[PDB]
């Protein structure tokens, strides 16, 4: 029957269909495989930018963008970023990248996030005959710097001793609020087809028989503010981390309806198909920025 | 453990790189990455 027909929300709600628009893990994105000199590797592949995502290394929230340990350094002295090269490839400012690609009309005018992704996808290992492997990156809005990540791993907690493998986990945090985690597949029109802003005075719902109905079942987590609700949705979202096949393809608890008055983060794993206008609510996603709101309804 | 490093996303031990965006340019890590 036609219970889902005549939905005026279809185009507007397309960006909230995370399996379709992102198509990979969020918390941990390892949605693709790449063969390099006989060995199979895992790599981030989500089509959307992940706003406010960083990696916490053994309590330290200020280390993951530091270059990876080289030469005589012990492994725990470094972070996850590409080490210095001659000439320098990473980090590079937005202006530095626009200047670097000035003769390339297909690259030079890309938005900052897509440009960072394409710059990180540029240098290919000489061992990689088929150019399969493309590094992920972090864009820092505070100083407009693109950081190529040499380490594509996002979680490890097999971990411990300065030379032993460090323990690490992904998270939204005040210290990561200006970061953007970018896979090699970030789409050039993410602004149009991916989430970013939290929706003020709105709650996600499901369109049924010409009306926007409430999500029938939600998982209630208490949250002091929108930021804490966004952190909880991220912690529960699509994950490609090995549980022991290890690909979520974007499936997970990716959405939350934040009631600012009851201070409840109403978390769910089914895609929303409409919005309800309710002044008590803010609609968030695991991909969304933990602070920014869009005051206007829709 | 070797399999675990691959399953969590650890990438290839790589020293030299070549651009996929023109012009072709070689870039090498002067000192080896701590493994």
């Amino acid at each position: 029957r036609s219970n889902y027909m005549g939905n005026p929300w279809t185009e507007y709600m397309a960006k909230y269909d995370i399996e379709e628009v992102h198509g990979s893990g969020i918390r941990v994105d390892l949605g693709e495989d790449a063969e390099v000199a006989g060995t199979q590797y895992r790599l981030p592949s989500g089509k959307c930018p992940v706003f406010g995502k960083g990696i916490i290394i053994e309590n330290s929230k200020t280390t993951f963008l530091k270059p990876v340990a080289t030469g005589n350094q012990d492994l725990k002295d470094g972070g996850f970023a590409f080490p210095p090269t001659n000439p320098l490839i990473s980090p590079m400012t937005l202006n530095g990248m626009r200047d670097f690609y000035k003769n390339n009309e297909y690259v030079k005018n890309l938005d900052e996030l897509t440009l960072c992704s394409r710059h990180a996808g540029n240098m290919n290992p000489d061992n990689d005959k088929n150019s399969n492997y493309k590094y992920p990156a972090v864009y820092d809005y505070n100083d407009k710097k693109c950081h190529i990540l040499y380490i594509a791993a996002q979680e490890n907690n097999y971990c411990n001793k300065r030379n032993s493998m460090f323990c690490f986990r992904p998270a939204k945090d005040k210290l990561f609020e200006n970061y953007v985690y970018l896979s090699k597949n970030v789409v050039d029109n993410w602004e149009e087809v991916c989430p970013r802003k939290n929706l003020e005075n709105a709650k996600f719902g499901l369109w049924v028989d010409g009306n926007c109905e409430d999500i029938p079942h939600v998982n209630e987590f208490s949250a002091n503010d929108l930021f804490e609700c966004n952190k909880l949705v991220f912690e529960l979202s699509a994950s490609d981390q090995p549980k022991q096949r290890y690909k979520s393809h974007g499936k997970g608890y990716n959405w939350g309806n934040y009631n600012r008055e009851t201070q409840k983060c109403e978390i769910f794993n089914v895609k929303p198909t409409c919005l309800i206008n309710d002044k008590s609510y803010i609609a968030t996603t695991a991909l969304s920025h933990p602070i920014e709101v869009e005051h206007n309804f829709p | 453990i070797s399999q675990h490093a691959t399953d969590i996303g650890m990438g290839p031990a790589t020293s030299c790189y070549t651009s996929t965006i023109p012009p072709p340019k070689q870039v090498c890590i002067q000192q080896a990455v701590k493994a």
